[PDB]
């Protein structure tokens, strides 16, 4: 019969599924673009802090990691 | 001797409480949890302010998500200690939520009433009261500022929190109705009072700020939340007198999972006015004396516990034309219903009927769903009218069916429910998966 | 982005036309066309299980 | 704003904040088997009355059953501040028993000892006004009561009795009524003309379950953590004008216990665990010319007073040996349940507990009794020679002395409260331990 | 009946019960570590009495200890009214130290503003029964005190502190007694002729753990994350009749603090948050001829009536930026606990929150002021402008005025409460972070 | 399944005359699941007989 | 290090003397099952340890 | 002036020859028993 609800429902799942799909490659391309941008890690003054180079180096403690 | 004494006790009947011990009592172990911080930005009101205008606000995208909502209010009393009654809760006519358009819910005064008057305890409740009315004896002229928080799911718990970051495309908006009088501020029952002032208003909105990682998930990924929703409709009470006990069959246009209704019968007049007036202590304005009126309230009191002045004999819901429950009385939906789900006290007037364990959670314990109902029906019967609400040996020396002819001015009432609802959020925009 | 296709979409529209107010599950009557005139749109409940 | 707090991040933050594992902005429900709850009224078999003892059967209506309130419709033979609880003076006992194995029993004083240590705020107000008359309500007046039951599928669902996984056996609850209710059909010793006896119903909250929970407690066999009551009344040593008595109390108790309680009382007068004073609300008439101090305030009977209290001091020993150091009365009255309940214990109530959390399902430590051979109660009584019809001599005393009135309470009422499991098996069940 | 709710199923059913995870009607109980606990008083040295400093040293009895709690006896100085909670007014602070290491302290106002915030209901009122005479009691009037203390082990079995883990450092505790107390050895300023010292006595409850329990704790290091409690005094920038004060208060916090906590008093007297005023409670007389408004009424120190609270509006800054915006007294007075705790605060008595809920154990967001250059707390004061005497003015005036004696009100007690660890190894232990 | 379409002949030869017990009931509309009517214990064993025409599937 | 149950002493009465036998003359042992799983005792069989 | 109650309970105890003694603490027994079952009604009032 015409089952509107399935119909959308169907139509919702798909959305649904392929956004979450896309949404997981996004978190996860963020991450991964976190930690090649600042591939370390800080030093008791810069404790929490992501930073980009061998010592600190001007790391940020608006991009964390792991 | 000492406590070893005892832990040496050990035996066969002991193996089911400590044998194999699975968890300590003197280790707690904290969870770690993500980095966030919470804020309070004042949030603009559009509109005009004042008694019986519309305003609304919209909420600003300052922080990532949004829970705790408190409306401030600046009122100056219009008469003396004992006329107001929660007149901060009275000026907050009703509030609307809504998401990118779509109504997610709608409070009312007499819902914050009638919410309190079930849910909220003890100090809670005393501290709740003192920030919507003024409660040390405060006289005419004084000015207070209270504050009402809003009861929406997101403003109950963090884990409901509103996702503005989700929302990019879509704005969380509250839509406000002020009431055109509130008492012992503006008005005293039908008299205007000369001199009055409009009320402050400011509109408080708790922000969290979340860290990078988690802000990240929120905004990419879609969320839904299992939301509680406020269903009500208003209806004409079958007034009872001297002469009958009035019957009742109310057709609820319910739908949902409904965790519980609750509902009460009052006199709109006087808000909060639950039960009859009468010429006994607190019962009525000049109550125990020589002036007492019992058509008009001692404001200031005016909830009571004394099931007396109440109107309701006896109730049952009826689904589909068969008995939901047998006929309970009165009293059952106002004092057994909250001790059994509740643990709080509910004042005269104000009734509750649980389809869920435990109520006053978030978690779901057993629902109603009206949505699969075609008649869901309450089923009221009423006390009858004839005690001389003037004559306080007729008052409080009378029957379980019967009520004050004062009772009778109890012409309105309010039935409300609420349901488990999901909220769905996606790329920016956001609404509700069930329709009805 | 996406977002104005499955808002439209994202409402359900769960109704309950003709229910049967008895307690015992009525069995699955496949509501298929067979008459051109008078058909029904009730859209029969498809969430009924037994318990009895 | 609040990023300015957000990235103030160090090493102290560490323990809290790193490898972080929850969220508090995000929660999670679980999805629950579908059930319905229904309040189903019992007959009762026998006559209802005051003096008599009725019992009910509980219908199999449903397949768990939860809570049950006995209904009772009373009426003033006085007026307002002559009864107290009346509800629950008048359910005398109440016995649970199963397949005809008596599971626990209560009494009304238990019912008075359990409120005064484990309700607490509105729950204990709105309790009140389930078994009482408190809006100045005149005589002649008539009300229902509700009469909650305490046993331990009656504080929670999560030990439902599974009514459905008992087929061959019946669960019966028996109901002793008072011969005599304060305030209702008796003033003191004397009878009130025209009293009405209660009317009496008893309720009992179903659940019903869908096919999937039901099927399986159908059949699988079970195991219930529960509590029962263990209770022996006593004389209590009276202490006098001149001494502090003492009295050691064997205790015949077993079983894991996550606490004892125990009062001292008139039995008399329904709830009252102190002596009687002419100070307000410590005695009829207190304040006037008509004070007695050989009748209580009714409506007032309970106070947080100490005063009044007889208790001085005590211990429990086991095995002979002391359990703990001696602590005094007011220690069991006020700390006890602030410590371990949270709430605020009546004086003349005192409480000792083994458990963390004596309120709570969880057990939480507890005193086998089943491993001990000498376990005593050791108390020590303060000294009656206060004057109890003046204020000054009763408010101006020391630690050590109470009311001349105090003697009065020759009844002490020590409970126990204990765990057992309670087994269902292939449709028939009883207590694990006996 | 309630099968008719049961067979009412759709697709609204699905999100709450399709795929059930869990069930209402049968708990699972978990199987803990068994364990005992006993009551066991210290020997505490030093001259007890007011004014004095002593100590003790926990005995090695069990393996963990918890609740601690001072006794005290003190003897009415005059009639009821006169004494404000003269338990908590005497244990003047306490000090915990392991190891030869600070841990923790509190304070007597401490004690009067963690009430204030954190008890409530029967739970405050008890504590109330336990360090106060509550039921007009009169001189001479003697009284067993009980004073729990605050520490974090003394508020969690979870933090209980491992004195077994402990084997070569000693936890000791400094109970400083105040020089005075009102309503027991003074009046105000007046010394109370004949008045009694207090007699004290400190009480350890002891865990006792069975062998494998224990041995975990002997042999194991341990990371307790535990709270500590950080305070100064601080000068108050009173109001004038005419002008309005304001401060910029500079706060020596350091630790992720779950929230700050402040109070504006008259260091006269004990508990005063408030100005004074002839107003029923308000001070002593008044609503009579008597009525004074620069004595209290002692045993009614405490209000409600933010009238009579000297804070108008506040705000934190964390490097000179604004943490939240600015908002009134009442703010911090009624909704901040509103939504952070869920009691009622008393007027005078102020909080603000880091944590989404600082009532609890479990850390849930905090403020380090470790990282915090240059934290500030800004007051403004309300102008103290009306007639206390004449309670119209009291009692009708505006949002931004107090009553006169408000300006009285010379100190302000800022605390904050964060969480630091106690790290435990090898039969030592001490803070992480100093 | 099995259910009342069952005609089981008499225990003797002759006339009968059955009685019908039917002690603890089954008051909900709802056929609960047959027990097994077994013996756990030795100890307190019930007369009940456990009920038939009560199954749904 | 750690003493665990020798600190306050072994119970040399535990459970046993709950049904003690009062006679001098020994009583026969039982062989201390479990035949009924309801009102399963903890009472130790209480064995003269020297018979007369 | 009335007294309370003094008591005492008394049992009379049956002692065994040694087959006996055993026979009884080791054998399996089942005693045929009376049971007093009990109810209390209100009696319907009879009247002139």
């Amino acid at each position: 019969w015409f089952s509107r609800d399935l119909n959308y429902g169907k139509a919702n799942s798909k959305i649904w599924n392929a956004t979450v799909a896309k949404g997981l490659k996004g978190i996860a391309n963020e991450n991964a673009e976190i930690r090649k941008m600042y591939p370390y890690l800080g030093y008791g003054d810069f404790t929490g802090a992501i930073c980009k180079g061998p010592n600190n180096q001007g790391c940020t403690y608006y991009a964390n990691y792991t | 001797a000492g406590g070893l004494s005892q832990l040496v006790a050990y035996g066969a009947q002991d193996v089911y409480l400590t044998g194999n011990p699975q968890i300590t009592f003197f280790k707690t172990v904290y969870r770690r949890y993500t980095n966030f911080a919470i804020e309070s930005i004042q949030q603009t009101i559009n509109g005009s302010v004042g008694f019986g205008n519309k305003v609304s606000t919209q909420i600003s995208r300052n922080g990532d998500l949004i829970t705790d909502i408190v409306v401030e209010f600046v009122l100056t009393k219009g008469g003396n200690g004992g006329t107001t009654y929660y007149p901060a809760e009275e000026l907050l006519q009703d509030v609307e939520l809504e998401i990118g358009g779509q109504r997610i819910d709608k409070h009312y005064n007499d819902w914050f009433r009638t919410y309190d008057a079930l849910f909220r305890m003890n100090d809670d409740r005393y501290n709740y009261r003192r920030m919507t009315d003024w409660v040390n004896n405060e006289l005419v002229g004084a000015q207070k500022r209270f504050y009402v928080p809003l009861i929406f799911f997101f403003n109950q718990t963090p884990g409901l929190a509103l996702p503005l970051i989700a929302l990019q495309y879509h704005e969380v908006k509250l839509y406000f109705t002020l009431a055109s009088q509130v008492q012992g501020v503006n008005y005293n029952g039908s008299s205007a009072i000369a001199g009055a002032a409009q009320p402050t208003m400011s509109v408080w909105v708790d922000y969290i700020f979340l860290d990078t990682q988690e802000r990240t998930r929120f905004a990419q990924l879609p969320h839904e939340y299992l939301i509680e929703q406020l269903q009500f409709t208003g209806s004409e009470t079958a007034t009872p007198s001297a002469t009958t006990q009035a019957s009742q069959n109310i057709r609820l246009n319910f739908n949902h999972p409904t965790k519980y209704l609750a509902w009460n019968f009052n006199n709109p007049t006087n808000y909060g006015q639950y039960t009859a007036l009468a010429n006994i202590p607190g019962a009525c304005s000049g109550a125990g004396t020589a002036a007492a009126t019992v058509t008009t309230p001692d404001y200031g009191n005016t909830g009571t516990y004394n099931e007396q002045l109440a109107v309701l004999d006896s109730a049952k819901i009826q689904l589909n034309g068969q008995d939901r429950f047998a006929t309970r009385k009165g009293s059952y939906f106002n004092k057994v219903q909250p001790y059994q789900s509740i643990g709080g006290v509910t004042p005269a007037g104000v009734y509750l009927y649980s389809f869920a364990l435990k109520p006053a959670g978030r978690q779901p314990s057993g629902t109603c769903n009206f949505s699969r109902i075609d008649n869901a029906t309450l089923s009221l019967t009423y006390k009858t009218c004839s005690i001389d609400a003037t004559s306080p040996a007729a008052v409080l020396g009378n029957t379980e069916t019967v009520t004050a002819n004062t009772a009778t001015l109890l012409t309105a009432l309010n039935i409300y429910a609420k349901n488990y609802n999901v909220l769905r959020i996606m790329s920016g925009m956001g609404g509700l998966a069930y329709a009805n | 982005l996406t977002a104005t296709q499955w808002i439209g979409v994202n409402t359900q529209g769960s109704s309950l036309k003709n229910a049967n107010y008895d307690l015992r599950a009525d069995p699955i009557i496949p509501k298929a066309d067979v008459g051109p005139w008078m058909m029904s749109s009730v859209d029969p409940n498809i969430y009924q299980k037994p318990l009895f």
